[PDB]
RNA sequence: UGCGCUUGGCGUUUUAGAGCUAGAAAUAGCAAGUUAAAAUAAGGCUAGUCCGUUAUCAACUUGAAAAAGUGGCACCGAGUCGGUGCUU
C-alpha cells in the first residue's frame, strides 16, 4: 500500500509537477523512515539548498533540520527536493550569515507533511 | 422571559464542530456557570455558542502495514531457525560454538562471549575464505558445481542465503517459456493490446522480441528497435509507451488518452502502483490487463539482463552471473583509476576517498544510490580520454554494480530453489543427514502461508480466522495435514466479503460478475437519446431495442462504439438513413468483458446465453476473484469438471480475476417493487417512456427500493452504531464528538430537549488548479471541435482562466452570447455576466448558468429564461457550442426554455428540492442517530413520539446566506467562525421549519407527508391564499427588495409569517440586528480536545553512534553509544512533578516543582509504579496527590488573561483567540476581494466606495493586533519588525495591503507559532521554549463544550 | 471507504572481511572497496510460526469493568465575559 507520510509527499510531488516545466526525469522518493520523522517537504529552485530557517525562542537560532535532497533538473536548472526536519526543542544553534539565507531564497513550495 | 424552548446548530468537520444554542427569537442565551476549584472565582457567564477543536482521526491501514512489516521479519526470522536446528546436531561435531558465533555477529568486540570472526574463528582461516570467495555467489556456485565434499559451515551459510532471502512467488510452479520467457510474455502483451483494440491491432508475427529487447543497449535503444519493427507505431504511441513502461523508463500517458493532467509511469517507482490507479480511474478498469502484461514483461527483462549465462555450464546461473558482475566491477574500475591518475589527478582524492560527495566513496561507504552516483561520475567521465567504454556501460545502466540492489525483485524464488537442490544434491553422499532432510529443507525454502488462512494463531489473535485439525505447533512440514484448509478458507471467503452499504448482511458481489456488469451496461444504455428524420423531441431506447441491441452489439463486442450503434444497429436493422445520437458520447464505458471472457475459453456460446447457467457461470467467477491460489482452485471447480473438456477446464483455471463491486445481487435482482413485481434490473430494462436510472430508481420514492432499503439499513449499542456508518475515519470522531456536544447542551438546558437540531456538515477539501487546466483542456478540445482560429489570434494561458468573464469570453468563441456580435476581449469589463436562469428562481452561480453579453438587456424583457426571439435566433449557434462540449446540454435546454414555454411549476418545484435536500448520505445516517437519541417515547398506539426535529440543511444555503448580507467569514483570523456557522444553520434551519412546514419531508429526518411541490406553487405573480410561493429561490423570504432577471424589483414586508400558522418567522429590520450583536460577541467557547499521543515510540531513523545519551536502545541490551539507535521519543502526556531532589556535590534536597514527559514507550512502566518510577529518575519525597496527568493542549492562563497549551513537556503553544470587532471582518473580505467582486455594477461599486472610505480602518486594523500582541503574544521583536513593514507598504494598494493583514493573523492565531511573510519581508516565529511559568499559573479543566470548568491555582502548591 | 490476509527487493544500523610504505610524530604517499551475519518498533504472556503504532481519553465521585453519577433563574451590559433585583 503506502505509508501515510509516504502518501501526502507523492502528492506534494503532483503539485511540483504543477508548477511545469515538463521536466522528463522522474522524481525521486527518500527512504519511508526519513519520511515519516522528517516534518515539512520544500522544493527550492535555481539550483540553491533548501530553508533551514531560524526560530527565536523565547538571540535567534537555527530551527529547521535538512536531510537528504535530490537536483531534479528541469529543463534550464537544478531543482533541489530539499527535505527539511522540524527541530526538536533541547538542540538548537545560533545562526550567523544565514539570515541573509533565508531573505534571498525563493521557494516554490513548502507543504506540510506529518499533519 | 421564559421561554425554554430552544433549538440547537451544529457545524460538523474533520477538526471542528460548532456549536451554538438559540432561542425563538434567534437570541444566543446567556449563563452563569458553576466553576469548580479551589481558586477564589465560583460562577462566570458564558453565551452559548462555541467549537469544539481536534486533531483528524487516523486510519488503521497504518498500523497494518507495520504489522505485517513486523510478521514478515518474525516468520523469516523462523526459516532459519528450522535450518540450524536440521543442521545443529551435525555443526556441533564440526564446531562447538559456529551458530553461536553468528548469533553474536552484531556485537562489539568487547561484549562478544566467543571469538570475533564468525564463519571460521580464527583470522588465518577466515582471511583466506575472503580471497577465495569474495562473495556469497562465489561460494555458492562451486557448491553447485564442484564434486568434493565442502565443510559443512559453507553448506549452511550457502543454504542459509538462498533461504533468508528467497526471492518472489509471483510465478506458480516450475519456471516454463509461457510464464518466465521474455517473447510469451510479450505475446501476452500483444494479446491484451489486441483484445482492447480489435480496430487497430498490432501483428508482431515475423518480429524477434527476444533478441531486441534481451540485447546490451541502453533501454532507450531497444525502444527505438523495437518501434522500429512496428510500421505504424509511433515511439510515444499507445504501445511504445507500454514497451517504455516496460524496460523501466517513465513515459507519459498523458497524449495518448488525451489527459488533462500528466501521466507519467515508471514501474520502478514505489508510488506507481497508484499512480496506476490514478490512471486507471480515468481510463477505467479494462486497461489494468495492459500493464499487468507489461508488468511481467518487465520482470522478464530485468531476469534476462540478471541472468547473462550460457546454461549447462553451470546449475547456478545466478550466482555465476552475479560473479560476472563482480570481475567487470573489478576490472572497470582498475581501468578508471587509471585514467584518473593519467587525466584528472586533483580529482583523485575526493572520488576515492571522500564519503561526504556523491563520488564512489559515497556510493560505498556513504549510502548513495546507484542512480546519484552515475550523475556525479557522468560528467567526469565526458572530460576524459578513454572513457568510451565506461560511458557505455553508464548510459546502459550497467556500471560498477552491486549484486544486492533494487532490481532483485525480479528474481523467482525458483531460481534460487534450483541451485539449493542442486548442493543438497552434490552433498548428500558425503554427509547422510542432508540425503535424509533434502526433501525437508527444500520445503522450508518452497512453502509459503496461504493467502486465505491467515495468523496461524490459538485463539489469542483478533485478526485470525484458520482452523487447527490438531493441537500441535504448526511447521512448513506438518502444514497441510494440521491445518484445515477447507475450513480455514471457508472462514476466508465470510471475513474477507464487504456487504452492501444499502443492503448490509448481503455479500457484494466480485467488480466482474457478468450480472454486474449486464447491470452495469443496462443502466448506462438507459439514458441514451436519439433524433431521425421527423423525430419529434428526443427520444429514448424501447427495452426491445435495448435488448437487441445488447444482443447484437454488446455480445459481439468487448466495447461498443457510437459509429457501430449509429451504424451497424441503426442503418442496418432498423433500416434507418442518419442518426443523431446523444446522451453518450464517442464510445461506451461499460461492455461485457466478464461475457467475452469466458465465450474465448468455454467456446459455446449458447451456454453462456441460456439464463439458467447463470448461476454455475456466477459461482465460477466468484471462485476465480476469491482466490489466488491454485490448489483450492482446482478443488472449488471440481464439479464442474463434467461440463467442460479437460482442454477448457485447465484454460479456467488459467483465468484470473479481481475485485468489487458496491452492490448485492439482492439489490440489483432480489428485490421487487410492490406495485410491479418489477425488480431493478427488472426496470432497467423496459420502463416504457419514462426511462429511469438505477441512482434514480432508489431516490424514487414511488417505488418499493428506496423504502426496504431504508428498511433494510437496521444495524443497538453506540460506537457499534458510530461504526456502522460509511465515511472517514475522521468524521466518525467529529460525528462522535457531536453526540457528546448534544448530551452536554441538553443537560446545560435543563436536561429539555430541543425544538430542533440543525445540522449541516461543513466541506475542507481544497486540496490544490486541478480545473485550470480542465478549463483551457476544454477550450482547446473545444476550439479544435469548432475549427476556429480565436486561441491563435487570442493566446493561450490556463491562469488567467480563473477570470470568469475572461473564461467565458473564450467558451462562447470570443461572441456575444445574445447576438450575432463579436466581443472585444480588452473590453470584458464593460460586459455583463448574466444567469441564465434567473437568480430569483434558483440560486445557480455556476458557469453551466452564465453567459457573457454586451449588456443583460440583451437577453429579452422577461423575468424568466431569455426571450422566444434570442432562442430563434441563436439556437443554431447554441447547438454548434453543445456539439462541440463548450457548453452543456442542461445550458442548452435552459437557454431554449422558453421554446419549451419556459419556467414550469415542475421545473420550480425542482429547483426547490434542489435547494434543501442535502445530497450527501452520512449527513442523513447523522441525523438518523440523533434523532434515534434524542426521540425515545412512544405514544398510546405505538408511534413514536418525535419531540425533537432534526434538520439537514445544505451547506449553501449559510454559505450563501452569509454572502448575501454581509455576514462575511475569514478563516485566517480565528476559529469562531466555525462556531458562528452552526448559530446562522440554527437561524436559517428554524425560520424555514416555520416559514415552510408542508416542506418539512424534504429537509427533516423521520416519516412524514410528502406533498407535491407543485400544488404549493402559484400560478402566477398576481396570486402570490394557500401558495407558498412563484419565484423558487426559497430564501427569497429574508430580503426586503429582490430584483428580477430585468431590473425590475419586487418588494417584501418587514415581518414575513406563515400564512397558516400566523407564525412569524423574521422581522428583516429588527432580526438581522440580532444576527449581527451574536456575529461581534467576544465571549466564545473554544476547547481544543485535549489528547493523549498513540502510536510509535519515536522516530524511525536508526542512527549512527553518539557519545551522546539522548539516542534510544534498539535492544535492551544495545548501549547506543556502542551501536546506535533512534533519536526523538513521542511523549505520550507530560506530569506536573513535585519533589525535591539532590542539587550539588552536597547531595542536598532542594524541592522542585517540575514537569515532566512520560514517553508512549515509559507509559506502562509509570502507570503501573509511578512513585518508583518517578524515585528512579531521580525525584525522592514525591507527593503522589500532587502529581497531575498533563496531555498535549492542556490549557494554562497566565496573568491578564494570556493563556498558553501544552505542546511538550518542555513548550506551549498560543492558547488566545483574537475577536476582532465585526466591522474590521468585512472589511477586511471585500478589501482583499476589491477586484474579483462577483457582484452586480453598481453594488459592485458600491461596495468599492466603502473600503475608499474606510482606509483609515487599516490603521485601526494594526492596531487591534498590536495592543493583541502586546498582551498576550508578547513577541516584541517580531511586532516591531511588522510595525515598520507595514509603514513600509502604507502607499501600496489597499487590495495588497489587506491581503496582507491576512498573513499577519497567523501571529495571533491559537496554537504553535509559525513562519509568516508581509510582501517580501519575512517574520521568524518566536517560540515558547520555557514552561516554568505554567507551574505557578492556572490550570483549566473544561468539558467538551467548555462551559463547565474546573480552576486550580498551580501557585498554591510547593507547600503541605 | 473503511477493514482485513499472504510474500519480496532495497534501505538503515553494529560486527567480520590483518590496511601497507615513509616518518619521532605532526603527516604524506599509496593499497582496498562489489560480500556476509544480525536487528528492523523496547518488548509482552496468553508461549502462538501469537500479539505490540487505528478507534477510545476534561475534571471530581462510585465501581471489578462495561458503565453510573456531579454544576437555579431574570434582566442590563460587552475586549474573551461583566454586573444586579430575585431562589436557596
Amino acid at each position: 500500500t503506502l505509508t501515510r507520510a509516504q502518501k501526502k509527499y507523492a502528492e506534494a510531488m503532483h503539485e511540483f509537477i504543477n508548477m511545469v516545466d515538463d521536466f522528463e526525469e522522474s522524481t525521486p522518493d527518500f527512504a519511508k523512515e526519513v519520511l515519516h520523522d522528517s516534518d515539512y517537504v520544500v522544493i527550492t529552485k535555481n539550483e540553491k539548498y533548501a530553508v533551514a530557517l531560524c526560530s527565536l525562542s523565547t538571540n535567534l537560532y537555527l530551527d529547521e533540520k535538512l536531510v537528504d535532497y535530490s537536483t531534479v533538473d528541469v529543463n534550464g536548472v537544478t531543482y533541489y527536493i530539499n527535505i527539511v526536519e522540524t527541530n526538536d526543542i533541547d538542540d538548537l544553534e545560533i545562526a550567523t550569515d544565514e539570515d541573509e539565507m533565508k531573505s534571498g531564497n525563493q521557494e516554490i513550495i513548502l507543504k506540510s507533511e506529518l499533519k | 422571559s421564559m421561554d425554554k424552548k430552544y433549538s440547537i446548530g451544529l457545524d460538523i468537520g474533520t477538526n471542528s464542530v460548532g456549536w451554538a444554542v438559540i432561542t425563538d427569537e434567534y437570541k444566543v442565551p446567556s449563563k452563569k456557570f458553576k466553576v469548580l476549584g479551589n481558586t477564589d472565582r465560583h460562577s462566570i457567564k458564558k453565551n452559548l455558542i462555541g467549537a469544539l477543536l481536534f486533531d483528524s482521526g487516523e486510519t488503521a491501514e497504518a498500523t497494518r502495514l507495520k504489522r505485517t512489516a513486523r510478521r514478515r521479519y518474525t516468520r523469516r526470522k523462523n526459516r532459519i531457525c528450522y535450518l540450524q536446528e536440521i543442521f545443529s546436531n551435525e555443526m556441533a561435531k564440526v564446531d562447538d560454538s559456529f551458530f553461536h558465533r553468528l548469533e553474536e555477529s552484531f556485537l562489539v568486540e568487547e561484549d562478544k562471549k566467543h571469538e570475533r570472526h564468525p564463519i571460521f574463528g580464527n583470522i588465518v582461516d577466515e582471511v583466506a575464505y575472503h580471497e577465495k570467495y569474495p562473495t556469497i555467489y562465489h561460494l555458492r556456485k562451486k557448491l553447485v558445481d564442484s564434486t568434493d565434499k565442502a565443510d559443512l559451515r559453507l553448506i549452511y551459510l550457502a543454504l542459509a542465503h538462498m533461504i533468508k532471502f528467497r526471492g518472489h512467488f509471483l510465478i506458480e510452479g516450475d519456471l516454463n517459456p509461457d510464464n518466465s520467457d521474455v517473447d510469451k510474455l510479450f505475446i501476452q502483451l500483444v494479446q491484451t493490446y489486441n483484445q482492447l483494440f480489435e480496430e487497430n491491432p498490432i501483428n508482431a508475427s515475423g518480429v524477434d522480441a527476444k533478441a531486441i529487447l534481451s540485447a546490451r543497449l541502453s533501454k532507450s535503444r531497444r525502444l527505438e528497435n523495437l518501434i522500429a519493427q512496428l510500421p505504424g507505431e509511433k515511439k510515444n504511441g499507445l504501445f511504445g509507451n507500454l514497451i517504455a513502461l516496460s524496460l523501466g523508463l517513465t513515459p507519459n500517458f498523458k497524449s495518448n488518452f488525451d489527459l488533462a493532467e500528466d501521466a507519467k509511469l515508471q514501474l520502478s517507482k514505489d508510488t506507481y502502483d497508484d499512480d496506476l490507479d490514478n490512471l486507471l480511474a480515468q481510463i477505467g478498469d479494462q486497461y489494468a490487463d495492459l500493464f499487468l502484461a507489461a508488468k511481467n514483461l518487465s520482470d522478464a527483462i530485468l531476469l534476462s539482463d540478471i541472468l547473462r549465462v550460457n546454461t549447462e555450464i553451470t546449475k547456478a546461473p545466478l550466482s555465476a552471473s552475479m560473479i560476472k558482475r563482480y570481475d567487470e566491477h573489478h576490472q572497470d574500475l582498475t581501468l578508471l583509476k587509471a585514467l584518473v591518475r593519467q587525466q584528472l589527478p586533483e580529482k583523485y582524492k575526493e572520488i576515492f576517498f571522500d564519503q561526504s560527495k556523491n563520488g564512489y566513496a559515497g556510493y560505498i561507504d556513504g549510502g548513495a544510490s546507484q542512480e546519484e552516483f552515475y550523475k556525479f561520475i557522468k560528467p567526469i567521465l565526458e572530460k576524459m580520454d578513454g572513457t568510451e567504454e565506461l560511458l557505455v556501460k553508464l548510459n546502459r545502466e550497467d556500471l560498477l554494480r552491486k549484486q544486492r540492489t533494487f532490481d532483485n525483485g525480479s528474481i523467482p524464488h525458483q531460481i534460487h530453489l534450483g541451485e539449493l537442490h542442486a548442493i543438497l544434491r552434490r552433498q548428500e553422499d558425503f554427509y547422510p543427514f542432508l540425503k535424509d532432510n533434502r526433501e525437508k529443507i527444500e520445503k522450508i525454502l518452497t512453502f509459503r502461508i496461504p493467502y486465505y488462512v491467515g495468523p496461524l494463531a490459538r485463539g489469542n489473535s483478533r485478526f485470525a480466522w484458520m482452523t487447527r485439525k490438531s493441537e500441535e505447533t504448526i511447521t512448513p512440514w506438518n502444514f497441510e495435514e494440521v491445518v484445515d484448509k477447507g475450513a480455514s478458507a471457508q472462514s476466508f471467503i465470510e471475513r474477507m466479503t464487504n456487504f452492501d452499504k444499502n443492503l448490509p448482511n448481503e455479500k457484494v458481489l466480485p467488480k466482474h460478475s457478468l450480472l454486474y456488469e449486464y447491470f452495469t451496461v443496462y443502466n448506462e444504455l438507459t439514458k441514451v437519446k436519439y433524433v431521425t428524420e421527423g423525430m419529434r423531441k428526443p427520444a429514448f431506447l424501447s427495452g426491445e431495442q435495448k435488448k437487441a441491441i445488447v444482443d447484437l452489439l454488446f455480445k459481439t463486442n468487448r466495447k461498443v462504439t457510437v459509429k457501430q450503434l449509429k451504424e451497424d444497429y441503426f442503418k442496418k436493422i432498423e433500416c434507418f438513413d442518419s442518426v443523431e445520437i446523444s446522451g453518450v458520447e464517442d464510445r461506451f464505458n461499460a461492455s461485457l468483458g466478464t461475457y467475452h471472457d469466458l465465450l474465448k475459453i468455454i467456446k459455446d456460446k449458447d451456454f453462456l446465453d441460456n439464463e439458467e447457467n447463470e448461476d454455475i457461470l456466477e459461482d465460477i467467477v466468484l471462485t476465480l476473484t476469491l482466490f489466488e491460489d491454485r490448489e483450492m482452485i482446482e478443488e472449488r471447480l471440481k464439479t464442474y469438471a463434467h461440463l467442460f473438456d479437460d482442454k477448457v477446464m485447465k484454460q479456467l483455471k488459467r483465468r484470473r480475476y479481481t475485485g468489487w463491486g458496491r452492490l448485492s445481487r439482492k439489490l440489483i435482482n432480489g428485490i421487487r417493487d410492490k406495485q410491479s413485481g418489477k425488480t431493478i434490473l427488472d426496470f432497467l430494462k423496459s420502463d416504457g417512456f419514462a426511462n429511469r436510472n438505477f441512482m434514480q430508481l432508489i431516490h424514487d420514492d414511488s417505488l418499493t427500493f428506496k423504502e426496504d432499503i431504508q428498511k433494510a439499513q437496521v444495524s443497538d449499542s453506540l460506537h457499534e452504531h458510530i461504526a456502522n456508518l460509511a465515511g472517514s475515519p475522521a468524521i466518525k470522531k467529529g460525528i462522535l464528538q457531536t453526540v457528546k456536544v448534544v448530551d452536554e447542551l441538553v443537560k446545560v438546558m435543563g436536561r429539555h430537549k430541543p425544538e430542533n437540531i440543525v445540522i449541516e456538515m461543513a466541506r475542507e477539501n481544497q486540496t490544490t488548479q486541478k480545473n485550470s487546466r480542465e478549463r483551457m483542456k476544454r477550450i482547446e478540445e473545444g476550439i479544435k471541435e469548432l475549427g476556429s482560429q480565436i486561441l491563435k489570434e487570442h493566446p493561450v494561458e490556463n491562469t488567467q482562466l480563473q477570470n470568469e468573464k475572461l473564461y467565458l469570453y473564450y467558451l462562447q468563441n470570443g461572441r456575444d452570447m445574445y447576438v450575432d456580435q463579436e466581443l472585444d476581449i480588452n473590453r470584458l469589463s464593460d460586459y455583463d455576466v448574466d444567469h441564465i436562469v434567473p437568480q430569483s428562481f434558483l440560486k445557480d452561480d455556476s458557469i453551466d448558468n452564465k453567459v457573457l453579453t454586451r449588456s443583460d438587456k440583451n437577453r429579452g424583457k422577461s423575468d424568466n429564461v431569455p426571450s422566444e426571439e434570442v432562442v430563434k435566433k441563436m439556437k443554431n449557434y447554441w447547438r454548434q457550442l453543445l456539439n462541440a462540449k463548450l457548453i452543456t446540454q442542461r445550458k442548452f435546454d435552459n437557454l431554449t426554455k422558453a421554446e419549451r414555454g419556459g419556467l414550469s411549476e415542475l421545473d420550480k418545484a425542482g429547483f426547490i428540492k434542489r435547494q434543501l435536500v442535502e445530497t450527501r448520505q452520512i449527513t442523513k445516517h447523522v441525523a438518523q442517530i440523533l434523532d434515534s437519541r434524542m426521540n425515545t417515547k412512544y405514544d398510546e398506539n405505538d408511534k413514536l413520539i418525535r419531540e425533537v426535529k432534526v434538520i439537514t440543511l445544505k451547506s449553501k444555503l449559510v454559505s450563501d446566506f452569509r454572502k448575501d448580507f454581509q455576514f462575511y467569514k475569514v478563516r485566517e483570523i480565528n476559529n469562531y467562525h466555525h462556531a458562528h456557522d452552526a448559530y446562522l444553520n440554527a437561524v436559517v434551519g428554524t425560520a424555514l421549519i416555520k416559514k415552510y412546514p408542508k416542506l418539512e419531508s424534504e429537509f427533516v429526518y423521520g416519516d412524514y407527508k410528502v406533498y407535491d411541490v407543485r400544488k404549493m406553487i402559484a400560478k402566477s405573480e398576481q396570486e402570490i391564499t394557500a401558495k407558498y410561493f412563484f419565484y423558487s429561490n426559497i430564501m427569497n423570504f429574508f430580503k426586503t427588495e429582490i430584483t428580477l432577471a430585468n431590473g425590475e424589483i419586487r418588494k417584501r414586508p418587514l415581518i414575513e409569517t406563515n400564512g397558516e400558522t400566523g407564525e412569524i418567522v423574521w422581522d428583516k429590520g429588527r432580526d438581522f440586528a440580532t444576527v449581527r450583536k451574536v456575529l461581534s460577541m467576544p465571549q466564545v467557547n473554544i476547547v481544543k480536545k485535549t489528547e493523549v499521543q498513540t502510536g510509535g515510540f519515536s522516530k524511525e531513523s536508526i542512527l549512527p553512534k553518539r557519545n551522546s545519551d539522548k539516542l534510544i536502545a534498539r535492544k535492551k541490551d544495545w548501549d547506543p553509544k556502542k551501536y546506535g539507535g533512534f533519536d526523538s521519543p513521542t511523549v505520550a502526556y507530560s506530569v506536573l512533578v513535585v519533589a525535591k531532589v539532590e542539587k550539588g556535590k552536597s547531595k542536598k534536597l532542594k524541592s522542585v516543582k517540575e514537569l515532566l514527559g512520560i514517553t508512549i514507550m515509559e507509559r506502562s512502566s509509570f502507570e503501573k509504579n509511578p512513585i518508583d518510577f518517578l524515585e528512579a529518575k531521580g525525584y525522592k519525597e514525591v507527593k503522589k496527590d500532587l502529581i497531575i496527568k498533563l496531555p498535549k493542549y492542556s490549557l494554562f492562563e497566565l496573568e491578564n488573561g494570556r493563556k498558553r497549551m501544552l505542546a511538550s513537556a518542555g513548550e506551549l503553544q498560543k492558547g488566545n483567540e483574537l475577536a476582532l470587532p465585526s466591522k474590521y471582518v468585512n472589511f477586511l473580505y471585500l478589501a482583499s476581494h476589491y477586484e474579483k467582486l462577483k457582484g452586480s455594477p453598481e453594488d459592485n461599486e458600491q461596495k468599492q466606495l466603502f473600503v475608499e472610505q474606510h482606509k483609515h480602518y487599516l490603521d485601526e486594523i494594526i492596531e487591534q493586533i498590536s495592543e493583541f500582541s502586546k498582551r498576550v503574544i508578547l513577541a516584541d521583536a517580531n511586532l516591531d519588525k511588522v510595525l515598520s513593514a507595514y509603514n513600509k507598504h502604507r502607499d501600496k494598494p489597499i487590495r495588497e495591503q489587506a491581503e496582507n493583514i491576512i498573513h499577519l493573523f497567523t501571529l495571533t492565531n491559537l496554537g504553535a507559532p509559525a513562519a509568516f511573510k508581509y510582501f517580501d519581508t519575512t517574520i521568524d516565529r518566536k517560540r515558547y521554549t520555557s514552561t516554568k511559568e505554567v507551574l505557578d499559573a492556572t490550570l483549566i479543566h473544561q468539558s467538551i463544550t467548555g462551559l463547565y470548568e474546573t480552576r486550580i491555582d498551580l501557585s498554591q502548591l510547593g507547600g503541605d
